[PDB]
């Protein structure tokens, strides 16, 4: 890239996981992938940051 | 005997990113890779799907393509996308246009031997390869296009081995892509001759699986790509984990296809249902067997009851007694037989393993070469017709280079396929 | 009826017990085979249903 | 003195498994191979000889081979309790199955790997005084165990020449059927067997699941019930060499009683006291009422009906409390019924076994301990209505070539399916001219 | 199926009120479909009617899937082969 | 005299790839029945090698 | 269950008691009845208990 | 009860899991189902796992 | 089946996975390694 140097990939949060919360990966369980559980929905090069 | 991963185009590339969540799940390795487990049955089969990195830590034996990286910067910012190596994602500069001549002959010569470097780099790391694993729609641009090339190249590097695709493919009822059927055609085209094993699957199936079987009030595409994750995942059990009765990508070839073109199925999983009627019904090897062959399970939206069985196959996870799965086999078969083809003496072929899913007592995946198929190559057949006979959007084809002669020999070629079900259809003894 | 129908089962008559009778008038010998047929193998020229495409 | 056992394949290796279980606990050597003994030289006995051979450190190790061209089965019984009993050469594995193909064994993939196997058994036939046959344990029905069994008895039919080979095979069931290829697979190795074995015994799953539901009252049987049978009556037939008796029996006393011509060795096996311990309370076991349980068809092991043809030979082992008396009074009572029918040239139909030791009870097991048992293996006519099941089968399948291309392309002649079919065809012929009564002059 | 006499009947019946049922159902589609009820949407209905599809049945004697072989064998002189054969023992 | 195995152990092209961009031509498509000939298509790889097959 | 023994109704499917079998197609045995019988196992669940035959 | 494309629907009020069946004891997910990581020829017979 | 003429089952008895009927209850056999690799490296 070649904006400023100083960016970094930024922090994601994607709450209400399964598999953090003790619980099995059931079917028709997957809240992590709502949008309502993200913080952003901006999308960020981080293949190249 | 270890597999190696492709996943090619958006859909790929997501139902991937599921798959690899899921596969590392069963296998207790952290999304820092480090293996966490809880029993050595975990760590000792955990060479068919992950490299090992020194100290904790594993990394999976998959390559991602696509032409721009959107989709692969989605899954990379994921929560587990941090496990896969940094060597292993490919990319160009712009888009394949949603058009299958681009991503074939433009832009897919211009990448194509930086992927066959990667996919030679990572086979001929096994000390003994077992067959590849692609995963691709085929109404897509570079998907179809990028998949059919990869998969030729390949299969002329490798024939001894088994190439087996998971393909996503055109609803009946509502279009995602104008051009769908020429790409669907050709696709199916250069498959037929190259591929060996071929999985269906529609979305509209999909859809209506999360909506009246599970009865989410708010399904995602989490729930799709989990439920191919799920099924994909299965097929492969046998060979990583011990049961009375093994099974193998080839054995479940040699008896299913019984002719080299027939090599098409059907897909689907049984134990769905909802968490409010769980309480009423058992988990049983019969209840298995009912949501087995219950349509409302299977993937595609043709019917069973329009066709005949050739052959199927059914993978049961758990422990579990054999009498009970004999007998229940038995009994499908003699009780519908009129849905099986008479000169084939027993048409399923059983296979049991012992360790399930996490959280589940049981589970079967279920396979099946069904002549139903031939409807939906028709109705392919028939828009294709529709749309060639007015040259309705062909200029786009032709400008990049094709001749009209492959699309009339890839119209040809599936034709023949549908003819020949529906005589193997309707054959007898006489 | 001293061998019995040799575990057949058989429709009851409202007289007696019945026995099984064998093809036209020949006696009842289960275990024989009266007619055996081997199919001739195919033909060189024959066409190999997996050589190619089309019906 | 000694047997060598051979095991193949998946079927072969697990019912190996229950017949080690049992002979280890029936002569007393500990999972980890020891054993103690008597300090005096001249006091000590040798009944384990015929299947373990002692170490310079005291360890027991089985004259058996364990051979699979998958890994799992194998590194099952590596990581099992029984790690230390066997001798880590013995337990042979491949890379990758012969994928329920025949001609892939054959040819292709046991090629490879059967040289390993005849090295091992050279230095097993090495370490021997008096061997005097080998046991070999497969199934007809997967490409493995009928192409490389065959392959592997061809291989020892040439090197060891006279040595005698007796087989238990577990052949196809006539309507319980677990892979669809299964009749190409048994009409082919049906061939291997015919031409390189001295007695095979037939065994179908079907029957041991029905003899499990109605004698034992298992609602839910699994294949460690059926192997647990097999390797009662492996027992049974091999303890004559290995305990005291009144009237013993060799291995050639067999092949010298049952065999009357050399084509016709298959066959039917059948076992008496299998009962549960609810009915042991409530039935008499003498040694006349478990001669007559041998003969009823619900006893057999291997889906067929006797009545539907002539017995030629019978050899009856009993083991036990058995008094010669009293089986020359069954024998005499079940030669006068008429629903049991010899053939006419075979007036002398019986051959017996007495021993003193009683059968072992295995601490998971499901039968009953019992004083006595009797165990029946006998050459009948009938078997030749077990092979037409497996034929039409086949002419079914191969009316359409249904899956030929497989066998073809993995490297064998289309040909070969005709032979074997016509091989079959007189093999069913072969047994309805032997079991014609009597001739006439013209 | 079975074959009694009150099977067949009501196999009869069943297949009477099915053609009288379709036939009305298609007429009642058709004059919604048109918002009319002249002659001249007759031949068009007919047209629709004749490319409506039907599902498949695999019990018909057309394919004959399901061969009675005792029957047949019967109807040949399958009755046994006399003086033996090449593969059949004399009796 | 045979080859370790049925698999072939000598092959041109392994790990260092082969010029693939210089195959495809929109001129020279694919056509029918002419896919690569594989032993899961029915013909017989083993017997182009010298790998010696049981007798 | 549907086409038992114990009825006088036939619900087996079309055919099945001259069904094409080993004792009738390129056989031809006496005892064709008795295995043809014997051969039908969810439909003689009474006569055989829970027995295949 | 509702008919909302084609399917038929009911109010979570009348539909979820029972809210008895509480233990009183802490499990991981790999403990939920007995036997999870043992073979057939390890253990053929099924029981409760052990305390 | 009818369960109105089965024994009562004792507070006492073990229904776990150690009450298994198998070779481990069996105490005449002893399953510790006496002589070979694993009684080598045992402490
Ligand atoms: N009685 C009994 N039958 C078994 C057992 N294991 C498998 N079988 C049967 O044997 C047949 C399958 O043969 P396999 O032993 O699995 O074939 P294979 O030797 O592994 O050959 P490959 O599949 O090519 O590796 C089926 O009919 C099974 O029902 C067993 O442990 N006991
Ligand atoms: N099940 C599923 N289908 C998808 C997903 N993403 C795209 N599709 C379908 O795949 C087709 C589009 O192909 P696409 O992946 O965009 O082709 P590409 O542009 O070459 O990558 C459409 O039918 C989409 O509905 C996914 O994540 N899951
Ligand atoms: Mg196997
Ligand atoms: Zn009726
Ligand atoms: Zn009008």
């Amino acid at each position: 890239m070649k904006n400023s140097v100083a960016r970094t990939q930024p922090v994601r949060k994607y709450e209400n996981f399964t598999l953090e919360n003790n619980l099995p990966l059931a079917l028709g369980a997957n809240f992590h992938d709502d949008p309502i559980c993200r913080d952003t929905n901006r999308t960020s090069h981080t293949l190249l940051l | 005997r270890e597999i190696v991963c492709v996943q090619a185009g958006q859909c790929g590339n997501q139902i991937g990113s599921k798959f690899w969540e899921v596969i590392s799940d069963e296998h207790g390795v952290d999304p820092t890779g480090t293996y966490q487990g809880d029993s050595d049955l975990q760590l000792e089969r955990i060479n068919v799907y992950f490299d090992e990195a020194t100290g904790g830590r594993y990394v999976p034996r998959s390559v991602l393509i696509d032409l721009e990286p959107g989709t692969m910067d989605s899954v990379r910012a994921g929560p587990y996308g941090q496990i896969f190596r940094p060597d292993n994602f490919i990319f160009g500069q712009s888009g394949a246009g949603n058009n299958w001549a681009k991503g074939h002959y433009t832009e897919g010569a211009e990448l194509i031997d930086s992927v066959l470097d990667v996919c030679c780099k990572e086979a001929e790391s096994c000390d003994c390869l077992q067959g590849f694993q692609i995963c691709h729609s085929l109404g897509g641009g570079t998907g179809s296009g990028m998949g059919t090339l990869l998969i030729s190249k390949l299969r002329e590097q490798y024939p001894d081995r088994i190439m087996m695709t998971f393909s996503i493919i055109p609803s009946p009822k509502v279009s995602d892509t104008v051009v769908e059927p020429y790409n669907t055609t050709l696709s199916v085209h250069q498959l037929v001759e190259n591929s060996d094993e071929s999985m269906c699957i529609d979305n509209e199936a999909l859809y209506d699986i999360c909506f009246r079987t599970l009865k989410l009030t708010t399904p995602t595409f989490g729930d799709l790509n989990h439920l191919v994750s799920a099924v994909v995942s299965g097929v492969t059990c046998c060979l990583r984990f011990p049961g009375q009765l093994n099974s193998d990508l080839r054995k479940l070839a040699v008896n299913l296809v019984p002719f080299p073109r027939l090599h098409f199925f059907m897909m689907g999983f049984a134990p769905l249902t909802s968490r409010g009627s769980q309480q009423y019904r058992g988990l049983s090897v019969p209840e298995l067997t009912q949501q087995m062959f219950d349509a409302k399970n299977m993937m595609q939206a043709a019917d069973p009851r329009h066709g005949r069985y050739l052959t199927a196959s059914a993978l049961f996870r758990g422990r579990m007694s054999t009498k009970e799965v004999d007998e229940q086999m038995l009994n499908v078969q003699n009780k519908n037989s009129s849905y099986f083809i008479e000169w084939i003496p027993n048409n399923i072929k059983s296979s049991v393993c012992d360790i399930p899913p996490k959280g589940l007592k049981m589970a079967v995946t279920f396979i099946g070469n069904n002549t139903c198929i031939q409807e939906m190559f028709r109705r392919v057949g028939e828009q294709f017709t529709l749309m060639f006979r007015r040259k309705a959007f062909l200029h786009w084809y032709t400008g990049e280079g094709m001749d009209e002669m492959e699309f009339t020999e890839a119209e040809s070629n599936m034709n023949d396929l549908v003819s020949e079900y529906q005589q193997y259809q309707d054959a007898t003894i006489e | 009826h001293s061998a019995g129908s040799h575990g057949c089962v058989m429709y009851p008559t409202p007289k007696g017990v019945p026995l099984p009778m064998g093809r036209d008038r020949a006696p009842y010998t289960p275990g024989v085979d009266r007619h055996r047929i081997v199919p001739p193998p195919p033909e060189p020229g024959a066409h190999k249903p997996w050589q190619g495409s089309g019906t | 003195r000694e047997a060598i056992c051979i095991h193949i394949g998946q079927a072969g290796c697990q019912v190996g498994n229950a017949c080690w279980e049992l002979f280890c606990l029936e002569h007393g050597i500990q999972p980890d191979g020891a054993m103690p003994s008597d300090k005096t030289i001249g006091v000590e006995d040798d009944a384990f000889n015929t299947f373990f051979s002692e170490t310079g450190a005291g360890k027991h190790v089985p004259r058996a081979v364990f051979l699979d061209l998958e890994p799992t089965v194998v590194d099952e019984v590596r990581t099992g309790t029984y790690r230390q009993l066997f001798h880590p050469e013995q337990l042979i594995s491949g890379k990758e199955d012969a994928a329920n193909n025949y001609a892939r064994g054959h040819y292709t993939i046991g090629k490879e790997i059967v040289d390993l196997c005849l090295d091992r058994i050279r230095k097993l036939a090495d370490n021997c005084t008096g061997l005097q046959g080998f046991l070999v344990y497969h199934a007809v029905g997967g490409g493995t165990g009928s192409g490389l069994g065959a392959l592997l008895l061809e291989r020892l039919s040439v090197d060891y020449g006279k040595k005698s080979k007796l087989g238990y095979t577990v052949y196809p069931s006539p309507q319980v059927s677990t892979a669809v290829v299964e009749p190409y697979n048994s009409v082919l190795s049906t061939h291997s067997l015919l031409e390189h074995t001295d007695v095979a015994a037939m065994l179908d799953n079907e029957a041991i699941y029905d003899l499990t539901r109605r004698n034992l009252d298992i609602e839910r049987p699994t294949y460690t019930n059926l192997n647990r049978l097999i390797g009662q009556v492996v027992s049974s037939l091999t303890a004559s060499l290995r305990f005291d008796g009144a009237l013993n029996v060799d291995l050639t006393e067999f092949q010298t009683n049952l065999v009357p011509y050399p084509r016709i060795h298959f066959v039917l096996t059948s076992y008496a006291p299998v009962i549960s311990a609810e009915k042991a309370y409530h039935e008499q076991l003498s040694v006349s009422e478990i001669s007559n349980a041998v003969f009823e068809p619900a006893s057999m092991m291997t889906k067929c009906d006797p009545r539907h043809g002539k017995y030629m030979a019978c050899c009856l082992m009993y083991r036990g409390d058995v008094v010669p008396k009293d089986v020359n009074a069954a024998v005499a009572t079940i030669k006068t019924k008429r629903t049991i029918q010899f053939v006419d040239w075979s007036p002398t139909g019986f051959k017996c076994g007495i021993n003193y030791q009683p059968p072992t009870v295995v601490p998971g097991g499901d039968l009953a301990k019992v004083q006595r048992a009797v165990c029946m293996i006998a050459n009948s006519t009938a078997i030749a209505e077990v092979f037409a099941r497996i034929d039409h089968k086949f002419d079914l399948m191969y009316s359409k070539r249904a899956f030929v291309h497989w066998y073809v392309g993995e490297g064998m002649e289309e040909g070969e399916f005709s032979e074997a079919r016509e091989d079959l065809a007189a093999l069913e012929k072969d047994y309805e001219e032997v079991g014609a009564e009597s001739a006439d002059m013209d | 199926h079975c074959q009694c006499d009150f099977c067949n009947s009501r196999r009869n019946l069943n297949a009477k009120k099915s053609a009288l049922m379709t036939t009305v159902s298609h007429l009642r589609e058709q004059q919604a479909l048109h918002n009319c009820c002249c002659q001249c949407h007759d031949s068009l209905s007919q047209r629709n009617y004749d490319r409506k599809p039907q599902e498949p049945s695999f019990e018909l004697d057309d394919p004959e899937h399901h061969p009675n072989q005792t029957e047949l064998n019967a109807k040949m002189g399958r009755n046994g082969l006399q003086h033996g054969g090449e593969y059949t023992i004399p009796p | 005299n045979t080859e370790p195995s049925v698999h072939p152990a000598k092959k041109p092209t392994g790990t260092f790839g082969r010029e693939a961009s210089s195959s495809v031509n929109p001129s020279k498509f694919l056509k029918k029945n002419e896919g690569v000939g594989t032993a899961s298509r029915g013909v017989p790889i083993v017997d182009a090698t010298k790998f010696v097959k049981a007798e | 269950t549907e086409g038992r023994f114990e009825t006088i109704h036939n619900l087996r499917p079309k055919n099945w008691d001259g069904r094409r079998h080993w004792t009738n197609w390129h056989h031809l045995y006496d005892c064709e009845k008795d295995h043809l019988a014997r051969e039908s196992c969810p439909f003689h669940d009474l006569r055989s208990g829970g027995q295949f035959q | 009860f509702d008919i909302r494309d084609g399917a038929y629907t009911m109010h979570p009020y009348a539909h979820h899991p029972r809210d008895d069946t509480a233990t009183g004891e802490n499990y991981t997910p790999a403990q939920i189902v007995p036997g999870q990581y043992t073979s057939i020829a390890r253990q053929p017979l099924h029981a409760r796992n052990a305390i | 089946g009818k369960i109105t003429a089965e024994p009562f089952r004792g507070p006492n008895l073990n229904i776990t996975q150690s009450g298994l009927p198998c070779l481990d209850t069996f105490k005449r056999v002893n399953m510790t390694q006496t002589i070979g690799k694993e009684a080598a490296l045992a402490p």
